[PDB]
RNA sequence: GAAAUUGUUGAAAGGGAAGGGCAUUUGAUCAGACA
RNA sequence: GGAAUACUGCCAGCUGGGACUGAGGACUGCGACGUAAGUCAAGGAUGCUGGCAUAAUGGUUAUAUGCCGCCCGUCUUGAAA
RNA sequence: AAAUAUGUAAGAAGUCCUUGUUACUUAAUUGAACGUGGACAUUUGAAUGAAGAGCUUUUAGUGGGCCAUUUUUGGUAAGCAGAACUGGCGAUGCGGGAUGAACCGAACGUAGAGUUAAGGUGCCGGAAUACACGCUCAUCAGACACCACAAAAGGUGUUAG
RNA sequence: GCCCUGAAAAUGGAUGGCGCUCAAGCGUGUUACCUAUACUCUACCGUCAGGGUUGAUAUGAUGCCCUGACGAGUAGGCAGG
RNA sequence: GAGAACAGAAAUCUCCAGUAGAACAAAAGGGUAAAAGCCCCCUUGAUUUUGAUUUUCAGUGUGAAUACAAACCAUGAAAGU
RNA sequence: GGUUGCGGCCAUAUCUACCAGAAAGCACCGUUUCCCGUCCGAUCAACUGUAGUUAAGCUGGUAAGAGCCUGACCGAGUAGUGUAGUGGGUGACCAUACGCGAAACUCAGGUGCUGCAAUCU
């Protein structure tokens, strides 16, 4: 026997009883797959200027 | 009939007793609904809230996260209260004073404050002495320390311990876990 | 049966724009990125390497990586009844900055000038913006201009 | 805020009735809906 | 469409920089209500001039009055009308007391006898027919005949009650 | 010593099923409350 | 020239008939009228009068009458089928 | 080259000044990233709403669908077969369409009073054998959406053009 | 435009039936009137929510009191009985 | 298109016009002109290491692809690729 | 203002026909020892700047020119379209209500703007 093969219907009702939740946004996102030339560096850089900030409160 | 805009009847989710059978519990609670209706202080109300929560929100505060949080800057006088048991922990070589005001103190944590000349009060002790909970000190224990949570989320790539009886090779280390055998994760 | 490749269904959707073919001018070249540049989509069709999927054509995304060639744009997608975190790298001839912000950028920068030309004279600023005010009272004259009467007209066939 | 603070008011139907048989037109075309500027006081007073 | 009054209405595109004071038209309209007029006029309006209400403004709204409600007149009536397979020009004459009246019966007419509701029908122009003998078709010229005169023969008067004790009578 | 099902007695109703719902008339039957 | 009137709208203008309801149970509020003492229709009915004191009202029941009512269980897109 | 649909943006995670960190990067303490110090509050930066918002665990049933308007493929067509968006039926009674899964109106705690919807008001049957202007006479008249069919072609019947 | 011809099927039969002809028909207009488990106001039930109340010397602190909104339901979940 | 012995519709030579009307293995659609097409020159980056990313998606696998990091090379005066 | 070298936007810069261009600059132009490339010093390489020319390039101007760019209640509130109705019609289809709104057409206006450095009667 045939039968259906395919449809959208209804989809979009249960889809939005939940909701379709907003994308939700973080400060300080994450450097996953930035150039890890600059990520090195980056790590040194930070390394110092906080040895700088402990210098501040010596 | 009304387009409802919102799920009716809904219960709002928050405990509003504890689920505990405890007299004594009940008696803490009867204690803090009254102090929190009549005394505009928070904290009131946030100990009415925690004598509610069941055992695994409640996980067990330590005596050297006790003594950890008390060198806080300008805290070391300050009462900790904590809504739960408080364990003892050996890896602590020296431990403060204070006076810590919490539901039960394991033996050894009751000894070890007691041996450096603190204090342990029950809850109902603490409000006599600080009903607006002055000069107190809140702490709460790691919640998502427990072992079951290790396996919540658990799917591809997410890095999260499957639900496992025997460990060891050749219990789920193979197809879908290196790269070398089908796939991985 | 059907057929789903990377490229699908975008006949005129890389195609060139008329009479624009060719190299691409030198200016796309010369424009400047850095993380956090708000940018828009499209695919320029003669540059095969570093192309967007036809799905973010048309999408517009934020800067969150800067490499030789390309800069890697991050886009909300969303799949099911959420959105996910979608990575993008993207040569530079598909990008470009947004305006998208553009008026609001200019909005703070005389936002700021508004009041401080306010608050150092003796306040009173109103600096929100506001719809479009249904229109106020008006004495329109006659003098120069009384009404010409218009009727509607017969059936016609002219063909 | 004086608005919002104001909750739906809520009237009974029209007591002459609605003018019109039948509602689901634009009032222009001898229906109720749409915009029918000073002739909403006409019916609103009707229900209230 | 109902009762109609009649409506002279004034509109007038949306002023400009470029050109303050545009230019201002009017159309009088046969409408039960001045919503009515005002959206018949707009839509006649797109029929004539690049406008729509959108991007443009009435002016003035004003009922006109019949000038002598009270005498008898024969009104010459001009209308463009749709029929089912085509459209057609057409001239009626009418005879009552007021163009407001005879409005009443000319949709009254296009309806009963080419079936066309009011959405199909235009208006072309009403107008007192001055001297007699340019009043053209006859079931109105019939009642221009000098002395005229005529009986109401076969009269029903309706019953008030449900039997009656007579046997009626229709003279009259 | 239940029920299906039966005899008798008593009461009722019945123009091609019966049973049911809201309501009241009519018959039968009955609790409470008055002081 | 000077009125009227219709039409639409307003009045924190007055006023008649009719229906349903009377939740609440000391006081506490916002008021109104009074020179005042008081008074009131102002955070929910009281006053006065009669009849019965029992199958009268009411319940139950059978019947009659008006309108209405297909056989439940099930599988099914869909069953009185 | 539309309409409908569609991405982003409308601030405190914001804008401006001062000038630290590095192994990246520059001819160059140049830049890039991350910072320390300082300037400005709710007209702090559109509307409307918000019985609040966010988050976590676990588990049932389900995984034959069907219909209506619109868009729409195959077919002469189908109460046929297959997609698109929404609304429905399925899972749902109530009023209307005599009747009827899906149309119209309207979604249901037990009730009183009122008012209505869609649909009606000769009688069946609650409600004008109301008012008003025309039209129609059928020796198979006609009579209300979905809906329970009719066409080309003709009439010196009659109406108005 | 309305009407007439074009217009043929099987039990007797359907504008729902009767019947209707200046209609009880067709087109259009204006009033009034009828009546849904819908709308408005009110009582009672239940659900959810927000308040208030441990002060003894009497009776439920899971209580007592105030206020507001909501109530369709297969499969299915949970709850109080 | 116009020109040159044999030479013809078609052999080889030249000039003019030429937006691609061609070619780019292959289906079709994109793309391309001092190239992505045609001729020549030098080559092995069709290599080594292990991650991120896009499509299909459960945001699994597989295929295919993208932008980097760490190598070693090719080519080019070079920028580069 | 011209011109050059490097440009940006890439036809208001392109195309066809014709005329005009001072000064400088570009250019065409002479040569073959040298590096270098060709069947061919035409291209490409080098050397002279000397021996010659505005003819071409280049620049600009003309044209009821082709094209291209702009504008407009020109066409058109037209086609098409979101939304409504127990609207019309046997149907095919079509009106109406609240909105959004083209393209062709037609007419007019235009025909490169401009950055950095050097140079020039
Ligand atoms: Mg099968
Ligand atoms: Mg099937
Ligand atoms: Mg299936
Ligand atoms: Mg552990
Ligand atoms: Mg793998
Ligand atoms: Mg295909
Ligand atoms: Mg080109
Ligand atoms: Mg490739
Ligand atoms: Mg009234
Ligand atoms: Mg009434
Ligand atoms: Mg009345
Ligand atoms: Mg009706
Ligand atoms: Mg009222
Ligand atoms: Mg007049
Ligand atoms: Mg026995
Ligand atoms: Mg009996
Ligand atoms: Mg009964
Ligand atoms: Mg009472
Ligand atoms: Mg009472
Ligand atoms: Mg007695
Ligand atoms: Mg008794
Ligand atoms: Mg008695
Ligand atoms: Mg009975
Ligand atoms: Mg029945
Ligand atoms: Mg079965
Ligand atoms: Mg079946
Ligand atoms: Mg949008
Ligand atoms: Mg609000
Ligand atoms: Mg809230
Ligand atoms: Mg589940
Ligand atoms: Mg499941
Ligand atoms: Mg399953
Ligand atoms: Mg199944
Ligand atoms: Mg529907
Ligand atoms: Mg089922
Ligand atoms: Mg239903
Ligand atoms: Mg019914
Ligand atoms: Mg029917
Ligand atoms: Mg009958
Ligand atoms: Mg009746
Ligand atoms: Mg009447
Ligand atoms: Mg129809
Ligand atoms: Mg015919
Ligand atoms: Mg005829
Ligand atoms: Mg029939
Ligand atoms: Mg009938
Ligand atoms: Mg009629
Ligand atoms: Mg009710
Ligand atoms: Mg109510
Ligand atoms: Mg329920
Ligand atoms: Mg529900
Ligand atoms: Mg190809
Ligand atoms: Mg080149
Ligand atoms: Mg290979
Ligand atoms: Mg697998
Ligand atoms: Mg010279
Ligand atoms: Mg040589
Ligand atoms: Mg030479
Ligand atoms: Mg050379
Ligand atoms: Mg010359
Ligand atoms: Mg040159
Ligand atoms: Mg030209
Ligand atoms: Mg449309
Ligand atoms: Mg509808
Ligand atoms: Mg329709
Ligand atoms: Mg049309």
């Amino acid at each position: 026997a045939k039968s259906k093969n395919h449809t959208a219907h209804n989809q979009t009702r249960k889809a939005h009883r939940n909701g379709i939740k907003k994308p939700k946004t973080y400060k300080y996102p994450s450097l996953k797959g930035v150039d890890p030339k600059f990520r090195r560096n980056h790590k040194h850089a930070l390394h110092g200027t906080a040895k700088a900030l402990a210098a501040a409160k010596k | 009939g009304i387009d409802h805009t919102s799920k009716q009847h809904k219960r709002s989710g928050h405990r509003t007793a504890p689920k505990s059978d405890n007299v004594y519990l009940k008696l803490l609670v009867k204690l803090y609904t009254f102090l929190a209706r009549r005394t505009d202080a928070p904290f009131n109300k946030v100990v009415l809230k925690a004598l509610f929560l069941s055992k695994i929100n409640r996980p067990p505060v330590s005596v050297s996260r006790i003594a950890r949080a008390l060198k806080q800057e300008g805290a070391a006088n300050k009462t900790v209260v904590v809504v739960g048991t408080v364990t003892d922990d050996a890896r602590i070589f020296e431990f403060p004073k204070t006076t810590v005001a919490a539901l039960r103190f394991t033996a050894g944590a009751r000894a070890k404050i007691v041996k450096a000349g603190g204090e342990c009060i029950t809850l109902d002790q603490l409000a006599v002495r600080a009903p607006k909970g002055q000069n107190t000190l809140i702490l709460r224990g790691p919640r998502n320390s427990r072992e079951a949570v290790r396996h919540f989320g658990m799917g591809p790539h997410k890095g999260k311990a499957p639900r496992i009886l025997s460990t060891g090779r050749k219990f789920e280390r193979a197809r879908g876990r290196r790269r070398s055998k089908g796939f991985k994760v | 049966g059907k057929s789903h490749g990377y490229r699908s269904r975008t006949r005129y959707m890389f195609q060139r724009d008329f009479r624009k073919h060719g190299a691409v001018h030198l200016s796309t070249y010369l424009k400047v990125y850095k993380v956090g540049d708000i940018v828009d989509i499209k695919a320029n069709g003669s540059i095969q390497k570093g192309m967007p999927h036809k799905f973010y054509q048309g999408k517009t995304g934020v800067v969150y990586n800067v490499t030789k060639s390309s800069v890697g744009v991050i886009i909300n997608k969303m799949v099911g009844n959420r959105y996910l975190e979608k990575r993008l790298n993207l040569r530079v001839e598909h990008i470009k900055h947004s305006k998208c912000r553009q008026e609001f950028l200019e909005r703070v920068k005389a936002n700021a000038a508004k009041r401080a030309e306010a608050k150092a004279q003796g306040v009173a600023v109103q600096l929100k913006r506001q719809p479009a005010q249904p229109r106020e009272s008006r004495i329109v004259s006659t003098e120069g201009n009384v009404p010409q009467t218009l009727a509607p007209v017969p059936y016609e066939t002219f063909i | 805020q004086a608005n919002n603070f104001l909750w739906p008011f809520k009237l009974s139907n029209p007591s002459g009735g609605w003018g019109v048989p039948r509602k689901f037109k634009h009032f222009i075309q001898g229906g109720s809906f749409g915009n029918r500027e000073e002739f909403i006081n006409k019916l609103v007073k009707s229900m209230n | 469409m109902a009762h109609f009054k009649e409506y002279q209405v004034i509109g007038r595109r949306l002023p400009t920089e470029s050109v303050p004071e545009p230019k201002l038209f009017r159309m009088r309209i046969f409408a039960s209500n001045e919503v009515i007029a005002k959206s018949r006029y707009w839509y006649f309006l797109q029929k004539l001039h690049k406008v729509k209400k959108a991007s443009g403004e009435i002016v003035s709204i004003n009922q006109i009055n019949e000038a002598h409600p009270t005498k008898v007149k024969n009104f010459g009536v001009w209308v463009r009308y749709d029929s089912r397979s085509g459209t057609h020009n057409m001239y009626k004459e009418i005879r009552d007391v007021s163009r407001v009246a005879a409005v009443e019966t000319l949709y009254q007419d296009m309806a009963a006898r080419h079936r066309a509701r009011f959405r199909s029908i235009h208006i072309l122009k009403v107008a007192e027919i001055e001297k007699t003998a340019d009043v053209k078709r006859q079931y109105v010229k019939q009642f221009l005949t000098k002395d005229l005169k005529f009986p109401l023969p076969h009269r029903v008067q309706k019953s008030t009650k449900t039997f009656s004790y007579k046997r009626p009578s229709t003279f009259y």
